[PDB]
C-alpha cells in the first residue's frame, strides 16, 4: 500500500498529476475549481488561515535565533506544501526555497524514498544540497511530512542561511575552493531524527563541521519550531473543516494561481519577442586570487542572453541558448536555483496580488541547454555564491517585461532592473568572545533598485532575493563580528544616472577590534555592472575594494591626529589615504579576493551597490539634480556633464539650479552628441576589422568561444551579424589560457540509483 | 450613587470621561478640548457627564478610587508632522543613520502583497532632516570600552551648529551607550553649557537617560520623539492632578503605556504613554469581547486628527519588542496597532500644478472648519464636506454647544475646490469623501493582510467620535465576519482606561549567566540576586498602592523574570511559580518553568537545555479590585423604532444622487430595532451613517450590526 | 477607469502618492492604452498616427500618406521600417577607454572598457539618447523589442488593427 | 536495563573494568585467568577457532574490491572487540586500527549512543573521523555489534584504506587545504544502516562527495561483508561451547 492518501505512492500520485497537467494544460487536469466555485466561503477561510498560519511561523520562529541573518534581518521562510511537493502558500522572505525545497521533496519522491529509508509520521528530513536545485550549501532546509489518520497528505518545509558551513573560505559566500570538494558540508535528503527527535550522531557530526557551531545550533532549532507550528495549525483545520475540504485545497490553490499568472500577462504585458542580455566579472588572474588548482587560474566573463516570447494565449517562453559555460570557482548553479528565481522576479511584478505559490511556475517554459553555468553537466561544479552569476542575469529580465509595460501605458510598473546583490564582507578566526567564528554581514540585502517611468529608484533598500531589505543596525552587527563601524553613509554616485535616478547603494568603514588570528575577503562584480539603464538611462556604478593594513591607527587616535571616518566619498580624489602614511593601502578594481590576514586597528570598506536609472539624463528635472547634490546623491561634477544642469552654492550653502544656464547647455550637448558620435554602419565597420584580427583580451575571446560550442544558434547570429566569412573560426583552445571541462564532463545522473527530476527543456 | 473609577480620552477635537460606580453602572461625558491646558475641558467633560446622574463634580469626586489619563495630543504631533524642531547630535562618520530608515522604513505597514510589489516600497521623510544632523568623534564598543576618546571640541562645535541652525530640542545617541553612558552624558554636559551661553531655552535628550536599550535606529528614533512630540506636553499632567485635587480628589493619576498596562503621571519619560489613547480604545475592545465572546477583531477609530486601527487575534493582544508605529522603528513594548493623519478635521487642498486632491496630513482638531464661525479657520475641512452633505446635523454638534453654519462650507468649498476644479459644490465635497472612504478601507485591510488574513476572519468594531460616520465606507466589500458599532463609541478609549486593571508594575535588568548544570552554590548565588531584585521592585509597587491610601495587605504580588537560552538576542516574560527564590532546587524549577513555557510559545523540539541559561530581567506586579464597567443585557422589543424616535429629516448626498435622509435619536432606538438606509442615527457627540444600499440593527448590549443591502 | 487627468499626471511623473498605489494595487483598468496613446498624440509636433510608444522620444507610427509604419522620434525623423532595428539608423558614441569611462563615473566606480563598454545611440537629428547598452567588446547591436502588433490590437484590446502598407 | 549481557548499560560496564584495572594493575582486575588456568584445551580451541575466523574475513573479503589497495596490496583489517571496545584477536594487515576502530567504540559508549540513536541487532555503523582518535579521512570504518539473546556480547569492526574522500587535492594523502574544511567526508559514528540494509540516503550522498565512486561503494561492501562473515562465526561458536566460556 502506498502511504499518499488513498493508497497511491508518492510516484504513483506526482506521476498522474505531471501526466494531467502536460494533456490537459491545467495543473493536475482541473479544468474547474469546485471548492473555489461552490464553496467560496469555505475556500476564502482555508486561504486566510493557512496563510496567516505561514506568516505567523516566520515572524515567531525568527526570534529563536543568536544569527542577526535570521533574527533581525529575516532571511528565512516556511512553505507548506501538497502530496506532490507543489507548494500551495508560502511566507515571504528569502521565498527562492519555495521552489528548491519542493524540488527536494520530488528528490525523495523519484527516488524511492518511500521504500528506503521510509518516510514516517514524526520524522525529520535536513537538506541542502545544490546538485538537486539548491541555491548554495549556506541555505539548510528542514523538511516533515504531514500525516491523517495514517496517511501522508503534505509537506512542510523551513529555510535559513547560515553563516557558514565549513568552505574552504570563512563566510556564506565563499571563495578559496574551485570545485564541490572544499564549498562545504553538503547534506542530500537525510534522515536526521524520528518521532520528533534529533539522532545524536546528526549533532554531534554537523556541529564540528562548522566554525560557527552555537549559530548554527539555533537556526536549525529556529527551522524544527516553524515546520511543527505549521504541522499542528494544519492538524487542527483539518479537524475543524474536515479532509475533503483540505485535500481539495491543496490541488486547486495551485491551478489558481496558474489561471492568476495567465490573466495578469494578458492584463498588462503586450505579445511580442523581447531580447535582452546580462554579463559579470570573475578575475580570477589577479594574484589575491589565492586558489588551489592551476587550470582555474584566468579571468573570465558570464554571459546570459534571453529570448522572451509572450503568445496570444497568455503563456510565455524564456529561452537561454547562447548563455556560457560552467566554471572552477564558485558561481554556478542549477536549472531549479536559476528559474525559481525567475518566479522571485515574477512575484514582485506580474503576480502580487494573486495566489503565491509553484501554479506560475507551471505557466512559464525555460530553455536552459545542458552545460551551461545555469544547468550544468558536472558533479564537480562548485556553489558556494551562485547569486554572482544568477542576480546579473536575473536582471534584464525586468528589461524586456517593462517595455511591455511601457508600451502599453502601465507606466507605474516600469522597473530598470535589480541592482548586484554585493558586496559580501567575509572572514574568520577568533572573536570578541575567544571562539572560532566566522562573519557574513547581509548589508547588502539593502541595495539600490532600479528606476520607473515615473520616478527615481529607492536608495539602499532591497535585493532581487528579498524586495523586504533591511540593513541591520551597527549596533546588533557589533555583537556578531569583531569589528566596529567608523562610518554608514549613502554612496554619492553609485545609483544609474537617468530621467529618473536609479537607487544609490550605501557604504560602511569597518576597523577591525577584539580580533585574534584574523582574515577577511571581498567578492562583487567589479570591472562589470551587470544591470543596464532603460530607454536611455544608465547602469549602475561598478565595484572596487579599499583595505589598509599597519594603519598606526592606536597612536593617530592617542595623539589627537586625523583619523578615517564616514564614507569613501569620491574614490577618484579620497581623503583617507593622506591620514595614514605608514599603511599598507590596497584601492583597486579587484572586487574578489581569498583570505589575507588582518589584525586590529586595520580597516575594511564594505560598499553595497545601487541600481539602474531611466530614460534620458537630459529630461531630468534640473531641481532634482540639485536636490541630489544636496542630499549625497550624486557628485557635483556630474551634473554639467551628464545631466546638462548647470547649478551654484547659494549664501545659505545649498546648490540652486541656473535655469537659463542649464537650457543653453542642454541645447549644447545635443550637437556635442551629434558631432562626436558616427553613423551605426560606421562604427560597426570598424568593430568587425577589430574580430576579424581577433582583437579584444583573451576573456573576451573565452567568453564567446565557449557561448559558441553550447549555443550553435547563437554562432549562427554572430556570424551573420557581422558578415563573417567561414575561415574565420574562434577554437577556445588558441587563446592560451586553461580549458579543463570545455569537452569532458560527467553528470550527477551518471552515479548509480540516481533519478533526476526535469523542470525545463535542455 | 457611590462613584469609583474615572476613564478619560482627551487631545483629540472633543475631550471624553467615563464614570463607573459600585453596581459597574457608568455614563459619559462630553466637552470641546482645551489644548492650552487639557485640564478645563477635563472638568467641563466631567460636570456633563455626571449630570446624567444628576450629580455634582464635589460630589463624585470625593467616592473616586482611581482615575486613568489617556489621550491623542503627543500622537497628534507624529501623525502630522508638527513637532518641536529638533536636532541631533550622533557618532561623527554615521550622520546618515536616520535618515537611512535602516531600509527596512520604505515598507513598514504594508499588506502581503505590497511588501513584494517593490515598486509600491516609498520612504517618508526623517523626524529630524540632515541639515539639523551633526556628529561627535568619539567609539565605545559592545564591552564599555573606549577604542576612540570622545573629542571635546567636536561636541563643542557640534552644538553652536545646531543653535545658530534655529534648533528648538536637541537629541544626542551615541553608539553602545546603554552598556557605557559616560561620553554620551558627557557630550549632553557640553551641549547644556553651549545653550546656557546662547541664552535661548533649548532642551536636551541623552538617549541613556530615557531610552536605555540596544539597537540605535529604534532608539534614536523614540528618544527623538520624546523631544518632538512629547516634550510640547510636559506640564499637561501636572496641571490635571492639581485641578482635580483642587476639587476634592485624593488618588494618583494613572496613564495608559505602549504595553497596555497603567504607570504613574509622574514618569520622566513621557513617549511610554505617546499612544494612551488608542490603546485604551484596544483593551476595551478586548473587554468587550471577553464579555459577548468575540475572539478575533479589527479595531478601528477615526477621530478629529487620526485613523487608529488594532487586531485582537484568538482572544490575545499581541506585545511586541523593538515594534514599529507610524513607519517608525521604536524601543517601546507595543500592542500590534498602527495610526495615520486622517480625520474629520483634516485640512483639503489642491496641489498647485495638477490640481490634485490632498487631504491632510495636518488637520483643524478642535477649531473644526470654516463651519464654526469663531475658529478663524480659513481652509476647508473634512467636517465642512459633512456639513454640505448632510452626513452631521449643523444644530447638535456637542449636542448644540458649538454652532456650525452650513452656508459657510458651501461658499468656502465653492471657492477653494469645486470652482477651480469646475464640480458643483456637492460633486466636490462627494468626491473628497470618496477619496477618504477609500484611504482609511485600503489602511484597516492592509493591517489584516500583514499578519496574512483576509477580512472574513474578523469581526470590525468601529469606534471613536467620527469612526460611525464612515463604517459604511471603510467596511464596504471587505466580507468581515460582522461589523459593529457600540452606542458609546465616542467614549469608548476612556471606557477602555476604566476597565483597565487597577495594576503597577516596575521593572529591572539583571545579568544571571548559567550552564545546564552547575553546582548548587551557583544556582544558591543566581537565586539570591533574584531575589534582592524582586524585594526592590517590591517597593517600588508597594510605594505607589500606598500613595492611593492602600495597605501592602490589601495588594497581591506577581513576581516575573524575563529567561532565555545563551546567546539569543530575545527573552521571554514567565510569571514566577514562587513567591520568593533561595535554593538550587528553586533555581530549577524557575528554569523549568521557562522550559515549559518556551515550548507552547515555539514547540517542544525547539528547546536547547544543552546551550545553558541567561536571566535578563526581573518583574514585579501589584493589583488591587475595582468594579468593571456592566455590559447592557436587555431583552429584544420589535423590529419597527418607535414614532417618537424620529426626529426629522435632512438632505443627503452620495454617488451622484440626493435623498431624504430618516434621522433618529440614537438613544430612544430600543433592543430589536431596524434601521434601513438612508439614514442618519444621532447622539450628541457621535452620528452614525447609514447610507441607501445599507441597513442596522440594534441587539440588547446597545451594539449596532451594519450590513450592506 | 482613471479619469484622464491622472493618466496624464502619471505622464509627466506628478502623479500623487494615493493615486500611485491604487494604480499598483488594485485590478487594471483595461482602458489605459487607448487613453494614454490620446494624451501622447495630442504632444507631437506631426499628426501621424502613433501605433505603439517605445521608449518616452519613440513610437511606431502610421505615415498619413503612404500608410507604411515606421520607427520615428519626437522630433519627426523617421528611421526605418517598424520590422527592422531603429538602432542600425542611429549614430553612436562608444565610450571604451577610461578618459571616456570618467566622464560619467568616478575613477574605480567606471567598469573597465576591455570588459564593458558604453554604446550611447542618438538621433540624427535632435541628439536625444534613446537607448545605451553595456555589453562586452564584440557584442552584437542588440535587437530590442518584436511586437505583435496585430495579435495586441485584435485579441487583447478588441480593436482593429490599423491600416497598413 | 542497560543493554551489555548481564544487565548494565555499554558505559556502567566500562567504567566498572577501567576502575578495576587502575586498582589492580592487571586488566579488568583479572588476578587469575580461570578459563586459561583450569581449561586449557578449550581456551585454546576458542582461540584457534576466532583467530583463523578474522583472518578468514581479510582473505576472503578483499576479492569483492575494485581497488588494487585492497584488492591485491591487502590494505584493510577486521577486529573482534568484547562490549567494552577492547580488542581480543585481529587479522594483520593495517592493524594500527584495532587502536582507531575501538577508540570509537568507546567515543559512542561514553556519549550516549546508547540512549540515542540506540544500539540495535542488526544496525550498521561507519566512521572515520579524526579528532575521536583515527588516522585519516581516507580509512573508512564499519563497525557492527554482536548480540547473544537479546544483550549485548561485542563488537566487530573492518577497515579498508579508500582512494579518495573529495578532499581540495585529489588523492589519499592529499595537499591544498590547510584546515579540517577541505580535508575530505568526515563521519563521526554515524548509523548507516538498520536490519543489515544500507540506507539509501547514506548511499545517495556519500557516493556524490567523493571523486572515485565505483571503487568507494566495492569498498564499502568489502567492509561489510568480512564483519558478517565474523559475526556469523561468533554466533556459531556461542552455540557450540556456550556463552559463559
Ligand atoms: N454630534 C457630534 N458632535 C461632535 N462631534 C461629532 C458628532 N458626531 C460625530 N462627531 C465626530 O467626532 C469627532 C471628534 O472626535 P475626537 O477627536 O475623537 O473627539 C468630530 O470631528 C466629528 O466628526
Ligand atoms: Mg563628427
Ligand atoms: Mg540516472
Ligand atoms: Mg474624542
Ligand atoms: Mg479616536
Ligand atoms: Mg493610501
Ligand atoms: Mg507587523
Ligand atoms: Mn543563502
Ligand atoms: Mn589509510
Ligand atoms: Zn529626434
Amino acid at each position: 500500500r502506498g502511504i499518499v492518501r488513498g493508497g497511491e505512492t508518492l510516484k504513483e500520485h506526482r506521476d498522474r498529476l505531471m501526466a494531467a497537467t502536460k494533456a490537459t494544460g491545467r495543473y493536475a487536469g482541473l479544468k474547474t475549481l469546485e471548492l473555489r466555485e461552490r464553496e467560496p466561503i469555505l475556500y476564502n477561510k482555508l486561504f486566510s488561515r493557512l496563510r496567516a498560519g505561514v506568516v505567523d511561523a516566520r515572524e515567531t520562529a525568527k526570534k529563536i535565533a543568536a544569527s542577526p541573518i535570521v533574527e533581525q534581518e529575516g532571511e528565512l521562510c516556511f512553505t507548506l506544501y501538497n502530496a506532490a511537493g507543489d507548494s500551495l502558500l508560502t511566507s515571504t522572505g528569502i521565498i527562492i526555497h519555495v521552489g528548491t525545497m519542493g524540488a527536494a521533496i520530488k528528490y525523495m519522491i523519484e527516488n524511492n524514498w518511500e521504500a528506503n529509508p521510509g518516510v514516517h509520521d514524526k520524522d525529520i528530513f535536513c537538506n541542502n544540497d545544490s546538485l538537486i536545485g539548491n541555491v548554495h550549501p549556506c541555505d539548510i532546509h528542514t523538511i516533515v511530512p504531514i500525516f491523517w489518520e495514517g496517511e501522508l497528505i503534505g509537506w512542510v518545509g523551513g529555510v535559513t542561511h547560515v553563516i557558514d558551513t565549513g568552505a574552504v573560505g570563512p563566510g556564506s559566500m565563499a571563495t578559496g575552493q574551485v570545485q564541490r570538494f572544499g564549498d562545504g558540508y553538503s547534506i542530500t535528503c537525510r534522515k536526521v531524527g524520528a518521532n520528533d527527535t534529533l539522532f545524536r550522531d546528526w549533532l554531534h557530526e554537523s556541529q564540528r563541521m562548522v566554525r560557527t557551531t552555537r549559530y548554527w545550533m539555533l537556526d536549525e532549532r529556529t527551522r524544527i519550531a516553524g515546520c511543527h507550528m505549521i504541522r499542528k495549525l494544519v492538524e487542527e483545520v483539518v479537524a475543524e473543516e474536515g479532509i475533503e475540504a483540505y485535500w481539495k485545497f491543496a490541488y486547486e490553490a495551485v491551478e489558481h494561481g496558474r489561471l492568476g499568472l495567465q490573466a495578469r500577462i494578458k492584463a498588462m504585458t503586450i505579445p511580442g519577442t523581447y531580447r535582452q542580455v546580462g554579463f559579470v566579472d570573475v578575475p580570477y588572474a589577479h594574484e589575491d586570487v589565492r586558489v588551489p588548482s592551476d587550470f582555474a587560474k584566468l579571468d573570465t566573463i558570464m554571459h546570459a542572453p534571453c529570448e522572451m516570447t509572450i503568445r496570444r494565449d497568455g503563456t510565455w517562453r524564456l529561452d537561454f541558448e547562447g548563455s556560457s559555460r560552467w566554471g572552477w570557482h564558485t558561481y554556478n548553479a542549477h536549472q531549479v536555483s536559476f528559474t525559481s528565481g525567475i518566479w522571485v522576479m515574477m512575484t514582485q511584478t506580474l503576480i502580487p496580488s494573486e495566489m503565491i505559490n509553484d501554479g506560475a511556475a507551471y505557466g512559464t517554459e525555460f530553455r536552459l541547454p545542458k552545460g551551461t553555468w545555469m544547468n550544468p553537466d558536472d558533479r564537480r561544479v562548485a556553489f558556494s555564491y551562485s547569486w554572482h552569476f544568477l542576480v546579473s542575469a536575473w536582471t534584464a529580465l525586468w528589461r524586456g517585461l517593462s517595455r511591455s509595460y511601457f508600451g502599453r501605458g502601465y507606466l507605474e510598473e516600469v522597473n530598470a532592473g535589480n541592482a548586484n546583490t554585493s558586496n559580501w564582507l567575509q572572514g574568520g578566526g577568533f572573536n570578541q568572545y575567544d571562539e572560532i567564528h566566522a562573519v557574513n554581514s547581509f548589508e547588502c540585502a539593502a541595495n539600490g533598485t532600479g528606476a520607473t517611468a515615473v520616478q527615481d529608484g529607492l536608495s539602499h533598500a532591497a535585493a532581487i532575493w528579498n524586495p523586504e531589505g533591511d540593513m541591520g543596525d551597527m549596533e546588533i552587527w557589533e555583537l556578531a563580528e569583531p569589528l566596529v563601524y567608523l562610518g554608514r553613509q549613502i554612496k554619492a554616485s553609485s545609483g544609474g544616472s537617468g530621467k529618473y535616478r536609479g537607487g544609490c547603494g550605501f557604504e560602511s568603514l569597518r576597523m577591525v577590534w577584539n580580533a585574534k588570528d584574523w582574515t577577511m575577503f571581498f567578492m562583487g562584480n567589479g570591472h562589470i555592472s551587470s544591470d543596464w539603464g532603460l530607454m536611455g538611462g544608465y547602469p549602475a556604478a561598478s565595484g572596487y575594494r579599499f583595505a589598509a593594513h599597519k594603519t598606526n591607527l592606536k597612536e593617530l587616535i592617542a595623539s589627537g591626529a586625523e583619523i578615517p571616518l564616514g564614507g569613501d566619498t569620491d574614490p577618484e580624489n579620497p581623503t583617507w589615504d593622506a591620514m595614514l602614511p605608514d599603511a599598507q593601502i590596497k584601492r583597486d578594481k579587484q572586487a574578489i579576493t581569498t583570505e589575507e590576514m588582518f589584525s586590529d586597528y586595520d580597516l575594511y570598506l564594505n560598499y553595497m551597490r545601487g541600481g539602474p536609472g531611466f530614460g534620458d539624463p537630459l529630461d531630468r528635472e534640473p531641481q532634482a539634480v540639485a536636490d541630489d547634490i544636496n542630499g549625497g546623491y550624486v557628485l557635483e561634477r556630474f551634473a554639467g556633464e551628464v545631466y546638462g544642469v548647470v547649478v551654484r552654492k547659494g549664501a545659505d550653502g545649498q546648490y540652486g539650479v541656473d535655469e537659463t544656464a542649464t537650457a543653453a547647455a542642454r541645447a549644447q550637448i545635443r550637437k556635442d552628441r551629434l558631432a562626436k558620435s558616427v553613423p551605426v554602419s560606421e562604427w560597426m565597420k570598424g568593430e568587425r576589422e577589430k574580430i576579424l584580427a581577433k582583437d579584444a583580451g583573451t576573456q573576451v575571446r573565452q567568453m564567446f568561444a565557449a557561448s559558441f560550442k553550447l549555443g550553435p544558434r547563437f554562432e549562427k547570429d554572430f556570424r551573420t551579424f557581422w558578415d563573417l566569412p567561414d575561415s574565420w573560426t574562434l577554437p577556445e583552445e588558441e587563446i592560451g589560457v586553461p580549458t579543463y571541462g570545455s569537452r569532458y564532463s560527467m553528470d550527477i545522473s551518471e552515479l548509480p540509483d540516481v533519478h533526476t527530476v526535469q523542470f525545463v527543456e535542455e | 450613587r457611590n462613584v469609583q473609577v474615572l476613564g478619560i480620552d482627551a487631545g483629540g477635537t472633543m475631550t471624553d470621561t467615563f464614570f463607573v460606580d459600585q453596581d459597574g453602572d457608568f455614563v459619559v461625558g462630553k466637552a470641546q478640548s482645551t489644548p492650552q491646558n487639557e485640564a478645563l475641558g477635563l472638568i467641563a467633560s466631567s460636570e456633563d457627564g455626571l449630570a446624567n446622574w444628576g450629580m455634582s463634580l464635589h460630589e463624585a469626586l470625593a467616592q473616586l478610587q482611581t482615575g486613568v489619563y489617556s489621550g491623542t495630543a503627543m500622537l497628534n504631533r507624529v501623525v502630522q508632522r508638527k513637532g518641536l524642531k529638533c536636532g541631533l547630535i550622533v557618532n561623527r562618520g554615521m550622520e546618515d543613520f536616520h535618515r537611512m530608515g535602516r531600509a527596512v522604513q520604505s515598507h513598514l505597514g504594508y499588506a502581503y502583497e505590497d511588501r513584494i510589489h517593490l515598486n509600491t516600497h516609498r520612504y517618508d521623510p526623517p523626524l529630524v532632516p540632515r541639515h539639523l544632523t551633526r556628529g561627535v568623534v568619539e567609539r565605545t564598543d559592545m564591552m564599555g570600552t573606549q577604542v576612540i576618546p570622545l573629542r571635546e571640541d567636536t561636541a563643542r562645535d557640534a552644538a553652536r551648529d545646531l543653535i545658530a541652525a534655529d534648533a528648538e530640542g536637541i537629541v544626542i545617541s551615541l553608539l553602545h551607550s546603554y552598556k557605557n553612558p559616560v561620553n554620551e552624558r558627557r557630550v549632553r554636559d557640553i551641549v547644556l553649557e553651549e545653550v546656557e551661553k546662547s541664552g535661548k531655552k533649548i532642551p536636551v535628550f541623552a538617549s541613556a537617560d530615557y531610552y536605555p536599550v540596544r539597537k540605535e535606529t529604534h532608539r534614536t528614533n523614540t528618544t527623538i520623539l520624546e523631544g518632538y512630540a512629547a516634550e510640547p506636553s510636559r506640564q499637561t499632567l501636572s496641571k490635571i492632578s492639581n485641578a482635580f485635587k483642587e476639587r476634592g480628589t485624593k488618588f494618583d493619576f494613572r496613564v495608559m503605556a505602549t504595553h497596555g498596562g497603567t504607570i504613574s503621571w509622574k514618569a520622566k519619560e513621557l513617549a511610554r504613554t505617546i499612544v494612551s489613547g488608542p490603546i485604551g480604545g484596544v483593551i476595551g475592545a478586548k473587554y468587550l469581547g471577553e464579555v459577548l465572546g468575540y475572539k478575533n477583531i479589527a479595531c478601528s477609530d477615526i477621530g478629529g486628527t487620526s485613523f487608529d486601527v488594532a487586531l485582537i487575534t484568538q482572544g490575545e493582544m499581541t506585545i511586541k519588542n523593538d515594534p514599529d508605529m507610524a513607519r517608525l522603528v521604536l524601543s517601546l513594548p507595543l500592542v500590534a496597532m498602527d495610526s495615520v493623519g486622517a480625520g474629520a478635521g483634516s485640512f483639503i487642498r489642491l496641489d498647485p500644478y495638477t490640481r490634485a486632491i490632498k487631504l491632510g496630513p495636518d488637520s483643524a482638531g478642535y477649531r473644526v472648519g470654516v463651519c464654526w464661525k469663531e475658529s478663524g479657520i480659513e481652509t476647508v475641512t473634512i467636517s465642512d464636506c459633512h456639513m454640505v452633505l448632510g452626513y452631521l446635523n449643523p444644530d447638535n454638534f456637542l449636542g448644540g454647544a458649538v454652532k456650525l453654519d452650513r452656508q459657510r462650507s458651501v461658499d468656502a468649498i465653492k471657492a477653494q475646490i469645486a470652482d477651480p476644479l469646475g464640480l458643483s459644490v456637492e460633486d466636490a465635497a462627494a468626491g473628497v469623501i470618496e477619496l477618504l472612504d477609500s484611504d482609511l478601507r485600503d489602511y484597516l485591510r492592509s493591517m489584516i493582510s500583514g499578519k496574512g488574513y483576509s477580512p472574513a476572519s474578523f469581526v470590525c468594531f468601529s469606534y471613536g467620535g467620527a469612526g460611525p460616520v464612515h463604517t459604511y465606507g471603510y467596511t464596504e466589500g471587505l466580507g468581515f465576519e460582522d461589523v459593529i458599532v457600540p452606542a458609546w463609541a465616542a467614549g469608548f478609549s476612556a471606557f477602555g482606561c476604566a476597565a483597565a486593571d487597577f495594576e503597577y508594575r516596575y521593572d529591572k535588568s539583571l545579568d544571571i549567566n548559567m550552564p545546564t548544570e552547575t553546582p548548587d552554590t551557583d544556582k544558591e548565588k543566581a537565586a539570591a540576586t533574584l531575589q534582592a531584585a524582586w524585594e526592590e521592585l517590591t517597593k517600588n509597587v508597594l510605594e505607589e498602592f500606598k500613595l492611593n491610601g492602600y495597605s501592602a495587605d490589601q495588594v497581591t504580588l506577581q513576581p516575573g523574570y524575563r529567561m532565555q537560552y545563551r546567546g539569543q538576542l530575545n527573552d521571554l516574560e514567565i510569571e514566577s511559580p514562587l513567591a520568593q527564590a533561595h535554593t538550587a532546587a528553586d533555581w530549577d524549577q524557575l528554569t523549568d518553568a521557562f522550559n515549559a513555557t518556551y515550548g507552547r510559545v515555539y514547540a517542544a523540539s525547539a528547546r536547547s537545555p544543552e546551550l545553558g541559561y541567561s536571566v535578563t530581567g526581573a518583574i514585579m506586579r501589584g493589583m488591587v479590585p475595582i468594579p468593571k464597567p456592566k455590559i447592557p443585557k436587555e431583552p429584544e422589543e420589535g423590529e419597527t423604532p418607535p414614532e417618537s424616535a424620529k426626529i426629522g429629516t435632512r438632505k443627503f448626498y452620495r454617488k451622484k444622487r440626493w435623498v431624504d435622509a430618516q434621522l433618529y435619536h440614537m438613544e430612544s432606538l430600543r433592543p430589536g430595532n431596524r434601521v434601513m438606509g438612508p439614514a442618519v442615527i444621532e447622539s450628541d457627540a457621535t452620528t452614525f451613517v447609514v447610507p441607501d444600499g445599507f441597513e442596522t440593527w440594534l441587539d440588547g448590549h446597545r451594539l449596532f450590526h451594519l450590513r450592506e443591502v | 477607469a482613471y479619469t484622464r487627468s491622472k493618466i496624464v499626471d502619471l505622464v509627466d511623473g506628478k502623479i500623487d502618492p494615493d493615486t500611485l498605489h491604487q494604480m499598483l494595487s488594485t485590478p487594471k483598468d483595461p482602458e489605459r492604452f487607448v487613453t494614454y496613446v490620446e494624451i501622447l498624440q495630442e504632444r507631437m509636433p506631426w499628426d501621424d498616427k502613433i501605433i505603439l510608444p517605445l521608449g518616452p522620444k519613440l513610437f511606431i507610427v502610421q505615415q498619413k500618406v503612404s500608410k507604411k509604419w515606421t520607427v520615428r522620434c519626437e522630433c519627426g525623423h523617421d528611421f526605418c521600417d517598424w520590422k527592422d532595428n531603429w538602432k542600425l539608423h542611429a549614430r553612436v558614441h562608444v565610450r571604451d577607454t577610461p578618459q571616456k569611462m570618467e566622464e560619467i563615473y568616478p575613477r574605480l566606480m567606471a567598469p573597465t572598457p576591455s570588459w564593458q563598454v558604453i554604446r550611447e545611440y542618438f538621433c540624427p537629428e535632435c541628439g536625444t539618447l534613446h537607448d545605451v547598452e553595456a555589453p562586452t567588446p564584440w557584442y552584437p547591436v542588440i535587437h530590442d523589442f518584436s511586437p505583435d502588433i496585430e495579435g495586441f490590437y485584435q485579441e487583447w484590446l478588441g480593436l482593429p488593427v490599423p491600416e497598413r502598407a
